[PDB]
């Protein structure tokens, strides 16, 4: 699919300035559930399989996901035993899991809005 | 300011000249200038504070001066004199301390902490003693610009820097030539390492040079050159560049040759050392130059030979030190040392009142994000903090 | 991305060790072991392959990067070796009579040789430093040599006759010559059997592991006797069978890939 | 500063001595082994010397935190001062070096011995506190060179040893999973007074008062008194800072620099 | 004496270095040598024990804290080595041919092992560390493994048909097997006449001192075939008498046991 | 390396490399067996070297290496040499080959190996190529759909399948980048490997003795580019050939380059 991929962000390429600001900021505001964004599809082409679990089953191997799963994990043991707390050497003044320096001030601040990523979906933001 | 200075020492001068069974022949002019300063401040209402958690103090002068009738001191004299003395001191101190916190970009040297401000008015300047200190003479020299300068022992002007380069990296890190250095407060501690012993490279010498490039000029210094680097001559394991792997580093020390120390002064050279070891000299300058080499020694005993083979193992990695330590120096501009407390009392008075992070300086102060970045509003700022710090210091240590 | 420059590098004291790249290298990277075919005689088994890549398969190398390559004998290995993977590991018999033999196939696969070609019948060749040898490969290889003198005169030996020359190499697979360096010499070879380069050897190579499964350790890499060094990716086992063995490399693989490094070049 | 700070005290106020490298730490090298055997072949411990104004640590570990969790192992040195100190003026730096060659060292009942062959790595984890009344007062954390405490009565030096995860051969080559390890891991730190103040009174490496008491009293062959001991060991006299002691130091400090101002 | 508990121990540096505990560390401990049947078959004397005692006398050991215990072969010795002595030497003949099993005994006796029982009807056991290893006794042991997977099925074996296992041994009196280290093995064995102990090699035993009498020294000790260590109570000699090798280790008595140490279990 | 580099266009150029780096270096030609026959000599490789040591390539470090035919000597060609140049003669009928093989020797390959029959593979970008070489290889190809079936071929009948190559010693193939292809190929004598381009190799210098220059390397037909490492002679005879690279050898090494990548001794590089 790698042809196929290629034409789709040549696609995405080529429509991502013929796409709007307002109309963008608008629909940025609205809880768009599953339903939302599955039945507006162009013509739900023929009587599709259910696009939830199709997306999920590939979601739930990536990058993000295991990412989740380790803040989770090293939230989870550096809560059961002082060993991971203690190992990731943070900063200074507290390890929770965040304050984490896998790899000077430039690179402990791009580490941490590497975790910060993940800020957005875990309901800690305000903002847009 | 100079008359923060004079306050300052003419209340040391009175806690230590007034005292019971003494001549007043002694301490007549001082008494004179100590009625004279309460005819200048009486009339007059400061504040002070109001930033963290320091308190906001008011302070009002109505006092009555000192007889001149007496030939001979007694405690119906010194106690009022002391009782008299004690609010000056502590609005002294409390003047000291809500400046030493303050900052400004826009002309640092004018005062903050605006009692000073007015403090520095014109009605204010019967109040000029003696500006008989260092500091406050080289801030009188500066204000009428002239050729200033601090004396300092063991100056603090290296910003902390361990770091390595390699001119001959490999992934696997078994045949390594570069040099390490750490440059910290009046020392420099360099070291060239070569894996191979200089083998593979011309006459079976390898050269070896390190710069240092100082933030601000330096005069008459007092230097104490040796060899052989202490902290990089025993059993090591080092990071990468990109400190995801480790790699070993085995020191065997041998003597420098062909060394060249090099003090420069924008570009050019001023003073150069060749194979002095000891207490030297450097006049002016601000640029450093050493250059060594590491040279094949060609008679060699066999448990020696045994270590330097002609393949690529190399199990003990040859190295050649220096150590550089500025004992005495002299400087245009005001550095901390470790002699004097100035740097010390304004990071403690800020640690104490939580005082925030200001457009100039660092958090914490730390002087090693302070010197790097000497620019001149920091400098100005810098100045003035140290020099209300050590007037602060005259009374209250 | 600057290729063939060796430019200085730079960095810090500061910086913390970053995360364990095993378990992904293994993942990105290959594996390929060269056991003799004794051992598949004693194991007697057609499925052991796979059972070795289950195995690795529990310590993180996926089924598709091991791989196992069977050679007869350490001379027949010795005959042209093309050693090309991401991680090489050689399971190697100890034979006394095989001595120089299999310390030329470690003095050639450990280490990484610059080779240039050699025209016998043309030129009279000669050495410059201690590492610039004469590597012959071949299925018997019979080598002579005469060193010359100022005037490209014999030194006891005759230019014509051929069989007053030094025969140094007697019908063997592999030879690894070398001779006094700054002269010149004029060889004997035959050439329809054996092809000889003139090759420089330049640092190790780090991406091959030689075990030596029996006796003790007699690999001497470096030429010059006084050194006789012995390097980390030169490892004994003691042995009475195969699968023992295997089951030991398995293990203690991680161990293994600890003590090798991808390769530089 | 002296005959002030003394009216001061008859006129009770907070008073203060400026010193450059005091010596207030009393001569102390020793070590203190957490995990030990007869043979003295696998060790967990940590060494300081605290002499004069410097003190020089250092955390050893001959397995290099192989059994331990998460391949780390802790190591805490905690100093308590005799008397309070302001604004002291610090410097810290990594890899201590009287700890980091060759050593062959008597056990504690110095009976046998054992050897240490160090192999310095960094200091990871690293947390300076410095404490006063048990109150924590001022915190560091990775930070070295020049470094300020504005109260104190102990500093807390609290580091880990962190087993490389990658590594090279050459130093994989070092760090075997088995007993005999003929290298040893250890992280070092030395922490220098080069200034502070103090409201009390010590020696330091700029005034001769001390020196011209102890030669005094040499030359002139004074028995031991009640109150100092034999020679005037600062060792024994800074182990034991008691207010007599203090007191009679201030005067006989006071009096030298008295004496000091005329003959030299 | 707080046992069974582990305190921070503390000292100095000022402390001087004592007296010499020798001269009474001989008389109050005991000495036990391990000497072959080949030893007296050549000397051919009664009373060369009372000689040694004699010798050792002037050492300073004195008459009744010298032991023999002799030991018809190396194999007779390594089934079920009872060494419960303070201070414990053993005189080791090389055979090339016997160098796996009379390794497999330095690694037994040189260190101190933890030992569980085992039994192979009920269970399937995996191993956990490199150092969790299974150690077989008895007159003719013949062990065969099949690895399983994640789902209890093996790996080119049958969980009934015996003949498709591996073998790592045959016959063997003594074995030591280490397998991969996550997978659990079920085991053929012949209980009747050999016991398979589940073993933790802990730190090791400063008690007992091998001391080869023949060829180079190829014991290695560590089964992980990185390090190939060689301890300091690992001692080598060359020979053609036994008389004189006695007397060797008679007149450097006090090396040896200063080599050793007085165990801490 | 990641790092970047610096310089100064205030310096001054340096000394001439030539004369040293003759000295420093090797050179290795490929002459066909025709040349030596045409020759008649045996003494002619002497002589060219005396000749050389006059423009200062010393005794030992030119080499001459026969190669029966074009063919022979595209199969499995081992460059191993500092500088390489290679007398190529011109015929229609091995366009083709002669193409493949400057397609081969002056770029640098990063090869895989390929196993046709338990996998089935496909191309990602232009550079990725599957080249084969043997004594005869004959190609067959079906490319297959979404649902792993074929396209106008059946994935059993193997003479449904479409063939690329018959009775051909070197092939490089590229087909269709992004659909998987099934292969039938006689691997008992070709040996077929997923070969990725990298950048070129500066190596070698081609010699194209007779015809017009022709060989277009890059496979798509819209570059026909002429490096500058692609030389034509017009021939009559061979001596004078062998003259005329005598005397501009100096302008073929200024054309050329040392390798950066590495040092190895085929015409391609392995990763498995
Ligand atoms: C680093 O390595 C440890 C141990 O293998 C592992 O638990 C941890 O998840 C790794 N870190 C990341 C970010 O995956
Ligand atoms: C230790 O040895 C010395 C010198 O041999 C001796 O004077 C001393 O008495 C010995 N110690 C004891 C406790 O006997
Ligand atoms: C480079 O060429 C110039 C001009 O011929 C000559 O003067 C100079 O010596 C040459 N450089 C060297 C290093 O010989
Ligand atoms: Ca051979
Ligand atoms: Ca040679
Ligand atoms: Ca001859
Ligand atoms: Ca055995
Ligand atoms: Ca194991
Ligand atoms: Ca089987
Ligand atoms: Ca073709
Ligand atoms: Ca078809
Ligand atoms: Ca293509």
């Amino acid at each position: 699919l790698e042809r196929q991929l290629g034409e789709l962000r040549e696609e995405f390429n080529a429509l991502s300035q013929e796409i709007a600001m307002s109309q963008l900021i608008d629909l940025a505001l609205l809880p768009l559930d599953m339903f939302s964004m599955f039945s507006g599809i162009k013509s739900t082409i023929d009587a599709a399989k259910s696009m939830a679990t199709s997306v999920m089953k590939k979601f739930k191997k990536s990058g993000l996901a295991n990412s989740v799963s380790t803040l989770t994990d090293c939230l989870s043991d550096a809560a059961s035993s002082i060993s991971r707390g203690a190992s990731i050497r943070s900063v200074g003044s507290s390890a929770s899991c965040w304050t984490d320096v896998s790899t000077s001030i430039s690179t402990q601040t791009s580490t941490i809005s590497r975790r910060l990523r993940l800020k957005e979906m875990a309901t800690q933001t305000e903002g847009m | 300011m100079d008359v923060l200075y004079s306050l300052s020492k003419t209340l040391k001068d009175a806690r230590d000249k007034i005292v019971e069974g003494t001549l007043y022949s002694n301490v007549s002019d001082l008494i004179q200038q100590f009625n004279q300063m309460i005819i200048t401040m009486n009339g007059n209402e400061f504040q002070t504070g109001g930033i963290g958690n320091l308190p906001i103090r008011n302070w009002n002068f109505d006092f009555g001066l000192l007889g001149t009738t007496l030939l001979n001191l007694d405690a119906n004299y010194v106690e009022t004199a002391r009782n008299t003395i004690d609010y000056f001191v502590d609005f002294v101190d409390n003047v000291c301390m809500d400046e030493m916190v303050r900052e400004s970009q826009r002309n640092g040297i004018a005062p903050q902490s605006d009692s000073l401000r007015k403090l520095s008015g014109i009605k204010f300047k019967r109040i000029n003693f003696d500006n008989s200190s260092e500091y406050i003479e080289n801030w009188n020299l500066q204000n009428r610009r002239q050729r200033t300068g601090f004396t300092f022992h063991k100056p603090n002007i290296f910003p902390y820097s361990a770091s390595f380069t390699l001119n001959r990296s490999q992934p696997a890190h078994d045949n390594l030539m570069g040099t390490m250095w750490l440059n910290a407060g009046s020392e420099i501690q360099v070291a060239g390492f070569d894996y191979s012993c200089a083998i593979n490279a011309p006459a079976n010498i390898q050269q070896f040079e390190h710069i240092v490039q100082l933030r601000r000029v330096l005069t008459t210094a007092t230097i104490t050159l040796l060899p052989d680097a202490e902290r990089f001559s025993f059993p090591r394991v080092i990071n990468s560049a990109d400190g995801a792997t480790t790699w070993y580093f085995n020191p065997v020390i041998l003597r420098p040759n062909n060394v060249e120390v090099e003090f420069l002064l924008n570009g050019q050279i001023i003073n150069t050392y060749q194979a002095r070891f000891g207490t030297i000299i450097a006049r002016n300058f601000d640029t450093i130059r050493l250059s060594f080499q590491l040279m094949r020694p060609p008679n060699m005993t066999p448990a020696v030979a045994a270590l330097f083979p002609n393949a690529q193992p190399f199990e003990h990695h040859a190295t050649v030190g220096l150590t550089l330590r500025i004992e005495s120096a002299v400087c245009e501009s005001v550095l901390a040392d470790a002699s004097k407390t100035m740097l010390a009392n304004v990071t403690s008075v800020r640690q104490e009142y939580a005082i925030p992070v200001g457009p100039v300086f660092p958090p914490g102060m730390n002087w090693t994000d302070l010197i790097t970045n000497y620019s001149p509003s920091r400098e100005d700022n810098l100045q003035r903090v140290f020099t209300v710090a050590s007037i602060r210091s005259m009374l209250v240590k | 991305q600057n290729y063939g420059i060796n430019l200085p590098i730079t960095g810090s004291m500061d910086t913390a060790y970053a995360n364990s790249t095993q378990e992904e290298t293994f993942l990105t990277s290959t594996l390929c072991l060269y056991y003799p075919t004794e051992a598949a005689t004693e194991i007697n088994d057609n499925s052991w392959k796979d059972t070795l890549s289950q195995l690795f398969l529990t310590k993180g190398w996926p089924t598709g990067s091991v791989y196992f390559k069977e050679y007869t004998d350490i001379a027949s290995f010795s005959v042209d070796p093309q050693l090309y993977c991401d991680y090489n590991v050689v399971l190697m018999k100890y034979d006394a009579t095989l001595q120089l033999d299999m310390s030329e196939l470690a003095d050639l696969i450990l280490n990484e040789w610059l080779c240039n070609p050699m025209d016998i019948t043309l030129y009279y060749y000669q050495q410059t430093d201690e590492a610039n040898k004469w590597i012959s490969m071949g299925s018997s290889c019979t080598i002579k040599v005469c060193p010359l003198n100022t005037q490209t005169l014999g030194i006891g030996c005759l230019t014509t006759d051929t069989a007053t020359f030094e025969e140094v190499a007697t019908a063997e697979k592999l030879v690894i010559t070398d001779v006094v360096d700054g002269v010149n010499h004029k060889l004997d070879v035959t050439t329809a059997t054996c092809t000889i380069r003139n090759c420089k050897k330049l640092g190790p190579r780090e991406n091959v592991a030689v075990i030596q499964v029996g006796g003790s350790d007699v690999l001497d890499i470096t030429a010059d006797p006084t050194t006789a060094p012995q390097t980390e990716r030169m490892m004994r086992i003691n042995w009475k069978k195969w699968w023992q063995v295997f089951y030991t490399v398995v293990d203690y693989v991680n161990q293994i890939i600890q003590a090798m490094s991808k390769r530089s070049r």
